[PDB]
């Protein structure tokens, strides 16, 4: 929509499930896009069109967008998955992003 | 004396009877009876008739 | 190994169980389907 | 063909699925009826011209 | 080998497919051109042909949906099979003429 | 698969017969192609296959 709310951090041990949430006014009515940013690295798309992964993204990544909230689910969180995850949507030919969330792997 | 009203009645009755008699027309099909078409032909040919 | 016991009751389905009849996007329409 | 034979078939049970065993033809060519519905029908008579 | 034709072995291959609107993974030999938007074009999306103007759509297709149909069962929306974007189809331009 | 020549007519939507009833059945709304060819030179033997 216009403000994609996102938790500031999520703490997950290796092998557990991370659940990063993106919220916004009727977010389920639009497509959702997730990007994985690493320190000193360019953003990398991991989820497009709600629940689709680009080729090369691990099978463990998954997402949904229902109601007014989109969630990113990293099952079996590995150490590589340490990164900053973003949430994006389009509005009137303008791209809107969320605050971001640091997935910490213990 | 009431020829007009009887004419209305008769026209309606003849229309319905004509509609009933039209059910024996083949209209280019092998039979005017649906059951005979279904019993004599398989699905594909029966559908044309 | 027979080790599971099952009990049953009876309830109402209300209007659950509807599914998308085909794979075509539709909008602002009343679609009749037999299935 | 000029002196073609006609044989009358009557008072019997006709299983037409056995005709594929007596002769190696590829298919029936039927008129007013389909070959796969013959076993479901009754006829006053049958004539076999050969 | 001495059997008549009707009594001889025949090898049969039956090919069954689906021509209904759905994403496709088997296609014939056909080179794809570029995608033109905002002009009246003839188009061919996975065999679905037509004429009209293609514009960017906000319709939210589900992942199993490739086409969108209108009241008259005419395709007015299509997912692009390469970019996966949703496109609206609109008839080019027309109108009655009186003299 | 392999059948005999006079059964090839059974490989079609809406058919009946031993092959169509007990071996291989096509739906009435079948969309596709049936390709059949004689294979007497590979599937026949002097003593019978
Ligand atoms: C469809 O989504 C738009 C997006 O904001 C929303 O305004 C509209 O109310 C939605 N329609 C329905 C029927 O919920």
């Amino acid at each position: 929509p216009s403000a994609l709310t996102q938790p500031p951090s999520v703490s997950v041990s290796p092998g557990q499930t991370a659940s990063i949430t993106c919220s916004g006014d009727k977010l389920g009515n639009k497509y959702a896009y997730w990007y994985q940013q690493k320190p000193g690295q360019s953003p990398v798309l991991v989820i497009f069109q709600d629940t689709m992964r680009p080729s090369g993204i691990p099978e463990r990544f998954s997402a949904s967008n229902s109601g007014n909230t989109a969630t990113l689910t990293i099952s079996g969180t590995q150490s590589i998955d340490e990164a900053d995850y973003y949430c994006q949507a389009w509005d009137s030919n303008t791209a809107v992003f969320g605050g971001g969330t640091k997935l910490t792997v213990l | 004396a009431l020829g007009k009203l009887q004419d209305v009645v008769n026209h309606n009755a003849q229309a319905l009877n004509t509609l009933v008699k039209q059910l024996s027309s083949k209209f280019g099909a092998i039979s005017s009876v649906l059951n005979d078409i279904l019993s004599r032909l398989d699905k594909v040919e029966a559908e044309v008739q | 190994v027979n080790l599971i016991t099952r009990t049953q009751s009876y309830t109402n389905s209300f209007t659950r169980g509807v599914y998308y009849p085909d794979k075509v996007f539709r909008s602002s329409v009343l679609h009749s389907t037999q299935d | 063909v000029y002196a073609w034979n006609r044989k009358r078939i009557s008072n019997c049970v006709a299983d037409y699925s056995v005709l594929y065993n007596f002769a190696p033809f590829f298919a029936f060519k039927c008129y007013g009826v389909s070959p796969t519905k013959l076993n479901d029908l009754c006829f006053t008579n049958v004539y076999a011209d050969s | 080998p001495t059997y008549g034709v009707g009594h001889q072995p025949y090898r049969v291959v039956v090919l069954s497919f689906e021509l209904l609107h759905a994403p496709a993974t088997v296609c014939g030999p056909k080179k794809s051109t570029n995608l033109v938007k905002n002009k009246c074009v003839n188009f061919n999306f996975n065999g679905l042909t037509g004429t009209g103007v293609l514009t960017e759509s906000n319709k939210k297709f589900l992942p199993f949906q490739q086409f969108g149909r209108d009241i008259a069962d005419t395709t007015d929306a299509v997912r692009d099979p390469q970019t996966l974007e949703i496109l609206d189809i609109t008839p080019c331009s027309f109108g009655g003429v009186s003299v | 698969f392999v059948i005999r020549g006079n059964e090839v007519s059974q490989i079609a939507p809406g058919q009946t017969g031993n092959i169509a009833d007990y071996n291989y059945k096509l739906p009435d709304d079948f969309t596709g192609c049936v390709i059949a060819w004689n294979s007497n030179k590979l599937d026949s033997k002097v003593g019978g296959n």
